[PDB]
């Protein structure tokens, strides 16, 4: 994370997108303590949930969360950098949001 | 990372999930495709000592499992299948395919 | 990275009047839009745009017209945001610049109406306007040596705190008759070359003749 | 929006070696600050700034001394915050320069001393610099044609490879003389003009007149 964190913006230097987003209304809550628990990104140098693995059964859209990161050594401008997606044998990926644009256009 | 790419993008994924073991009446087990019945579901999460609980195959009675699976594989007949463009990211393989149960979870 | 001062050349073609030029390596930051380098002298800085982004390629920023002395230079990487990076500190002592200018509207006094390549007085008297550079650098003067029409060398005479020269008539038709041909003669037909030098400072680019 | 590229009239004052202008829309984005446009000789790009933002006004972007063959551009719309819009590409078959530059130092060789406009030698010799576009297009030639002291056309003759030309004594007082006045004379008072002409490209900007 320290490593991918310079080649970032200044914000998102140390943010990933919350797994879940919905997690279900029940008795348990109210409407505006429910609508308003529901994060979208978290921080990762306090978070230690927020490393974890997540299991998706079905298509659904999730993180990833970095494991290595490092350059080239006569180009140092090309990174490579590892991200863990999912658990267990997924039958694989639909899509990759580069961005906040998907590499295949809606 | 060149002239126009200055910073690396949050990158997200849309996986298509765990393949799950779906048990038939006959007796064979077929595990190649992720499911959205959830009792299958379900049931991979409870029989996984990797993550979750270690409940074997053993404390589970087979029949009774996959009656109740086709209770939540009833095709639904209220909407059509045309009504759904985004076939392929709802979790359907074919859109030939009825692929309208019941209750459907990603 | 590697911020040096490379001094020019000894004698190229163009590059009149300038000094070494700065060299740098692009900042590993890959969002920097430009350097902001601070010369001594200058009240503004050089800012100089990095608009394509390779790691292993040199930037430069030459100096042209800049005296010798005492010259401190700072390097800064710019980002989008403003901010700035640690600036890079280098002082080095600078050299005069060892490209000079050629010797402008070299021309012969005393010239012929009508025709202008022919004399007029009996001794030739030669003009020309001060080289730009002066001002840069203090200790300049000229050489002038003056040809035969047999393509044989005649005079090498040095001009100093002075923008002009004559040939007196007893010069050729003594000095130089009796030198080289061992006699009593006047060569009527003459070539002039000028060009400018200093003590630490080297040649004009080109020689300046008529 | 509309990323294209329109060539240059043919006839125009002004616009001297000047290919095509590349002309686009501004992008919807309101937010971009300038535009990179990547020619692909070129080693940088031009930027050309969004000063003002109209959305239904054109922006353009000229070139001037790029020689015909394939060019291929890729405009770029760049944010405040950094951000490069998706790249525009066109390809299109750049012609060549159709507003020549005007011959330069069109004089006399072989002139009277004292007074200019008088001939000293029996042959007119015409002598032209180079016109500076010459190592952009290769096919360029000049049209030479020389008038009459009564305004009435003379000679059209095409030089090539060469840039100067004589005016021979037997032209003058046969050729001209018997196929126009049927008889033998030498036309003492003569106009000489001379343009730039091309294969492809068109004639130069204005007559280079004596």
């Amino acid at each position: 994370t320290t490593i991918l964190a310079k080649y970032q913006v200044k914000e998102e230097r140390y943010k990933l997108q919350s797994k879940k987003k919905l997690f279900g209304l029940s008795r348990s809550y109210s409407l505006k303590k429910y609508y308003e628990t529901v994060t979208k990104e978290v921080d990762l140098d306090f978070n230690l949930a927020a490393k974890f693995i997540p299991v998706v059964y079905g298509v659904q859209k999730i993180p990833g969360i970095p494991i290595f990161a490092d350059t080239e050594l006569n180009n140092p401008n090309i990174v490579y950098v590892v991200y863990a997606f999912a658990e267990g044998e997924i039958d694989g990926f639909l899509d990759f949001y580069i961005g906040d644009s998907p590499m295949i256009c809606f | 990372i060149n002239e126009n790419r200055t910073e690396i993008p949050e990158i997200s994924a849309e996986v298509q999930g765990k393949k799950v073991k779906v048990y038939n009446s006959d007796g064979t087990i077929k595990a190649d495709k992720t499911s959205l019945n959830g009792i299958w579901q379900l049931m991979d999460y409870l029989t996984s000592d990797r993550y979750g609980a270690d409940i074997t195959l053993d404390q589970f009675p087979l029949q009774k499992v996959i009656s109740e699976a086709k209770i939540l594989d009833i095709i639904d007949e209220s909407y059509q299948t045309s009504w759904q463009p985004y076939w392929r990211y709802v979790g359907w393989n074919d859109p030939l395919s009825e692929n309208r149960q019941i209750v459907q979870l990603n | 990275r590697d911020f040096k001062y490379t001094p020019t050349p000894g004698g190229v073609v163009g590059a009149i009047g300038k000094n070494g030029e700065l060299s740098w390596l692009p900042s590993l930051t890959n969002n920097v839009v430009y350097y902001s380098i601070a010369h001594s002298g200058h009240v503004n800085p050089y800012i100089v745009q990095q608009l394509e982004n390779n790691p292993n390629e040199r930037m430069i920023q030459e100096i042209i017209g800049e005296p010798a002395g005492l010259a401190i230079f700072e390097l800064r990487a710019v980002d989008i945001n403003g901010r700035r990076s640690s600036p890079v500190t280098l002082s080095v002592d600078l050299n005069s610049a060892k490209n000079l200018s050629v010797v402008s509207n070299f021309r012969v006094v005393n010239t012929a109406s009508g025709d202008v390549t022919e004399f007029v007085g009996p001794d030739v008297k030669l003009a020309w306007d001060k080289i730009p550079e002066e001002e840069i650098i203090p200790e300049i003067y000229y050489t002038l040596e003056i040809y035969d029409s047999q393509d044989r060398m005649l005079r090498s005479v040095r001009i100093e705190d002075v923008y002009t020269y004559d040939y007196l008539l007893t010069y050729n038709k003594a000095d130089f008759a009796l030198l080289n041909s061992g006699a009593l003669g006047i060569n009527r037909k003459l070539r002039f070359r000028i060009r400018a030098e200093g003590e630490n400072g080297e040649q004009s680019v080109g020689w300046a003749t008529i």
